[PDB]
């Protein structure tokens, strides 16, 4: 009732549930779908899954702390953005939010309304967030190896000299598995992995 | 009634502002300015300094912006809203805002 | 300390409640005068 | 008084009689009389500067004492409010389990 | 030759032209600026008011009413809030019916153009006047009015703008 | 109209009944009747504080705040005698009005509605002491099946766009009004005076009507685009750009 | 047993009277009389007695409406007023919460004890809301009448020049239907409407 989880079933099923998915009507108002809060959201499972993951999906153990960590950062961030604005942050938190925004519209938002997002294979999901994850580690390492130097690199720089890779980021979403295999969905992603490569080896 | 405007600062910075009017006794033919020569120990500019803060005809203290360096505690430690403090550029100093006590106040500033 | 220990009773309930809706309207318009200071100050800071 | 909040500001006046007004007659008056226009100039924006100034410290102030005031309503005062509420809904419910 | 305006409005070249022909030499062969318009800002006087307010030149009134007839005036001065009447003699009123036609000052009072806390007026002439609008640029009258001897000017004496513009000259 | 009168003194008994005696008229009209009902229940909170009377005649141990543990069941066998069926034409729709005790919409007669009613229109003290008549809050209300009610072939296709930009724009000015209450008038915007404005209007010609006036969905909809077309075309963010140029011009 | 009609026997007897009249606390506490409060009150009899008022006190009803709206204005002003201080009120929001001291202190308060109000007829009773919602009205038409013109009336000038006028307003609550006719009271209250548009005139 009014949204006060300590009311006793609500408390007593988030004491026994191992997940919750917590859905958010401010999400679904600005039609997030599928409007899952990951702040209030959370799972216990993780130290079962990390078998099968070490198996079949053996880089997804980083990305999803990664993604966790990017997004928790960039709550954080958001209250200096209030305080001081956008353009007062340092160059590696610009960067973490940019990222951030970047899974917040085009990996955890999903247009299940429609051929492309009607379902979201796991292949493809691990595919999206080990490029987007890779784009973070590759433009974050070269405003760090950069610091301190006379030609330092900024998301600015990154955003007019490729920008090319964010868009192609958030077209990844678009790839339809009833169209394209996940072996040609999975080689697209990896040719967008080495066009992100190629861009960050040529500024540093 | 009106306020006055107070000076410290080199001769020419000094002339300067006495030709653009500014310059009044007080009753007690006190000054509103100090002219800085080479020769001025720090303490009677930051004596003069803390005189024209706390004088109640001054409304306005000009400091040439190389001095605000010198008196930089007294300068910065003055935190009254009314006798505004003007750190100002001169023709062999540093640029307008060098340090500034305003900006440094300030939370948007980069 | 906690607690304003009003002893409870339905109308302690309902003063309580009446307390709540009077502090986040306080909330909300000395926040509001907060923003519009913040904003005329980010203003003369670029001035 | 925008906002409830008396900001002060100068006006900047002149008394139009000059000082300096016989200065350089024999020589420079020429460059003196720019140079005494030039140092007014400098002067009315200074005042205006200083207005700025006088204005943001007060400013400052108000945000200050406003914050503080919506912070101990936000972590003071709705807190004790919540709180006597949630105890009161809790006796609410043991007065009515032992009726 | 006819005038060019600074974007799309409630006129055509053709009527541009027959009210321009009319311009006095304080405004002749200037571009008409756009000050408010029902098409690119809020249906309210309030809105007419304040975008005119910052003015301190002549303007031109343009309406239609929702019979399509169009008809307007030109004004010496800005539209606002006034105690007494302001205004001078180039102030006229005018129609397309379908014709043009225009409405030049009597002579007869000075009672111009006046603005009240909920209606926008022109004219005078005991209870009459030759322009009156509501507080939404809803509602609007116009009659014979001493002032300018003017015709009713909408389709019929009481109108229901559709649309309403006020241009000046920059 | 079928119309049940049970007087505040006729028998409480009877009062249990009369839900369940035009529950079963308008069952039978809109069953076999094929009729479209609509049933109106004047104040569950008298129908409450009988069951409630009628639990202490059976002798029963007094449940959540003194009403019967199976309020929700009772309220629920009245409100639930409701909607449209498979095969048949004819329905029933169901408004409930309800006096929430002590202004307090936490009250279990209030709460077990709200669990059970697809919604709520909430009737407002501070609209009703500014002699705004109806006194419906807009804010706090909702149909929450609105969105299946109206639209293309339903009723005009601008409805939901208008209703959500009306909807913002109330909410938008009475924001700006408590701004006004804090910066003073000369402080505000013009697009805060346009929402100030709009408030102003939206109550006086959207929320008033006087009770004998009655409005089509249609003649409603003209008064929400009359009162809307007070803002610039490009400030109507909720409303799609097709319904702007379809409907926006006068 | 707590002054709250959340009480059993309030809310049952809430739900059948038609009038209720909440006496509260806060201004028996103040010693406003009779204290009985208007945001609380109802009487659900005004449908059936427009039919009377319509008839025998023609001028009421517009007046009964506008009252209200005072008082309830009053209850918001007082509230901004208590959070953040009088200074960003507009004059028309002045006029209203003057013009409501002036209703809340002498025309809806009365004292139970003294010949002026042991009873109130009707005919003094509308006279005196006549009055003050006359100076309502005026006072604020006044104030827009003149705002953007090239002096602005306020509700300081008019608390100068409508001094002896406010005096008089406040006043008329002692005319005494014993000792002066109703045909005296009402001619005095005409002779107040006449010196109130004439005092403004010397304004606008």
């Amino acid at each position: 009732p009014g949204g006060d989880f300590s009311d006793p079933v609500t408390s007593a099923t988030l004491g026994i549930v191992q997940v919750f998915w917590g859905l958010d009507k401010k999400l679904a108002q600005r039609k997030h779908f599928p409007s899952v809060n990951w702040l209030i959201s959370y799972s216990k499972y993780m130290r079962a899954l990390d078998e099968y993951y070490d198996k079949h999906f053996t880089e997804f153990v980083p990305l999803r702390t990664k993604a966790k960590e990017i997004l928790q950062e960039e709550e954080d961030l958001a209250e200096i953005v209030q305080l001081v604005g956008k353009a007062s942050l340092a160059e590696t938190d610009k960067i973490t939010l940019e990222v951030a925004k970047l899974i917040k519209d085009d990996f955890l938002q999903q247009n299940g309304y429609t051929p492309y997002d009607r379902f979201c294979p796991f292949y493809k999901t691990v595919g999206m967030l080990s490029n987007m994850i890779s784009f973070y580690d590759m433009a974050r390492r070269a405003v760090e190896t950069t610091a301190q130097s006379d030609n330092k690199i900024t998301w600015s720089i990154i955003r007019e000299h490729m920008g090319e890779i964010l868009y192609k980021l958030s077209s990844m979403k678009f790839k339809d598995p009833v169209k394209d295999g996940e072996a040609k969905i999975k080689a697209d992603y990896a040719q967008l992995l080495e066009d992100m490569q190629n861009a960050f080896r040529s500024l540093e | 009634r009106g306020k006055l405007i107070a000076v410290i600062g080199d001769e020419d910075t000094v002339t300067g502002f006495l030709l653009g009017g500014i310059g009044e006794l007080n009753k007690n033919r006190h000054p509103n300015f100090l002219v800085v020569e080479k020769d001025t120990t720090i303490n009677e500019i930051e004596d003069t300094f803390r005189q024209f803060l706390n004088r109640d005809d001054i409304g306005i203290i000009l400091i040439n912006q190389y001095i605000a360096e010198m008196v930089r505690h007294a300068l910065d430690a003055h935190q009254r809203s009314i006798p505004a403090v003007l750190e100002i550029p001169s023709k062999e100093h540093p640029y307008d805002a060098a340090k500034d006590s305003i900006l440094r106040r300030a939370k948007g500033m980069f | 300390k906690d607690r304003i220990e009003i002893f409870p009773s339905r109308m302690a309930q309902t003063i309580m409640k009446a307390r709540l809706k009077g502090a986040q309207t306080g909330r909300n318009l000395l926040k509001k005068k907060s923003d519009a200071l913040t904003l005329r100050f980010r203003q003369i800071l670029k001035k | 008084n925008v906002a409830g909040v008396t900001l002060p500001v100068f006006e900047h006046y002149h008394e139009g009689t000059d000082s300096y007004e016989l200065t350089g007659l024999a020589r420079g008056g020429e460059q003196l009389a720019k140079l005494k226009r030039n140092y007014a100039k400098a002067v009315e924006l200074l005042v205006e500067l200083a207005s700025l100034q006088t204005s943001f410290v007060t400013l400052d102030e108000a945000i200050k004492i406003t914050n503080r005031r919506v912070n101990a309503i936000e972590h003071v005062i709705i807190p004790r409010i919540e709180r006597t509420l949630a105890y009161i809904i809790t006796e609410l419910d043991e007065r009515e389990r032992e009726e | 030759l006819p005038i060019l305006q600074s974007h799309s409005a409630l006129l055509e070249n053709m009527h541009i032209e027959q009210l321009a022909r009319r311009l006095p030499a304080r405004v002749q062969g200037y571009p008409w600026r756009l000050a408010y318009s029902t098409l690119e800002h809020g249906t309210s006087l309030k809105t007419l008011y304040r975008k005119s307010a910052s003015l301190d030149s002549p303007v031109l009134l343009v309406i239609k009413d929702m019979d399509n007839q169009i008809f307007g005036a030109y004004a010496t001065h800005p539209f606002r809030f006034s105690d007494h009447y302001y205004g001078t003699g180039e102030t006229f009123l005018y129609t397309f019916s379908p014709n043009f036609k225009v409405f030049k000052w009597s002579g007869e009072n000075s009672y111009f153009i006046n603005g009240d806390i909920s209606s926008l007026e022109l004219g005078g002439g005991g209870g009459r006047f030759g322009l009156w609008l509501d507080a939404d640029l809803y509602h609007g009258r116009s009659n014979s009015c001493s002032t300018f001897n003017n015709d009713i000017l909408s389709k019929k004496e009481d109108f229901i703008v559709q649309d309403l513009e006020v241009w000046t000259f920059e | 109209v079928c119309l049940f009168l049970n007087l505040a003194n006729d028998p409480t008994i009877e009062r249990i009944i009369t839900p369940r005696l035009a529950l079963t008229t308008a069952e039978f009209l809109a069953y076999q009747c094929e009729k479209h009902v609509l049933v109106i229940l004047t104040d569950m909170s008298s129908y409450a504080e009988a069951l409630r009377e009628v639990s202490a005649a059976r002798e029963e141990v007094p449940g959540r705040r003194g009403f019967p543990g199976y309020m929700y069941t009772d309220l629920a066998t009245i409100y639930e005698r409701a909607g449209r069926v498979e095969g048949r034409n004819g329905s029933i729709t169901q408004i409930p009005i309800l006096t929430m005790p002590n202004d307090d919409i936490t009250h279990p007669i209030p709460d077990l509605t709200g669990y059970i009613t697809e919604g709520q229109i909430y009737v407002d003290r501070q609209l009703h002491n500014r002699q705004i008549y109806p006194p419906i809050n807009v804010l706090p209300s909702l149909s929450r099946l609105m969105k299946s009610a109206i639209g293309e072939g339903m009723t005009r296709k601008d409805h939901a766009d208008v209703s959500n930009q009306l909807y913002a724009c109330y909410a938008i000015g009475k924001d700006v009004q408590a701004m006004k209450a804090v910066v003073g008038e000369e402080a505000l915007t013009s697009d805060d005076l346009l929402y100030l404005e709009f408030l102003q209007k939206f109550e006086k010609n959207f929320i008033t009507q006087g009770p004998y006036e009655n409005r089509t969905v249609y003649e409603t909809l003209d008064i929400g685009w009359q009162l809307l077309r007070i803002f610039p075309k490009e400030m109507l963010k909720r409303i799609p750009q097709s319904t702007l140029s379809e409907f926006y011009p006068r």
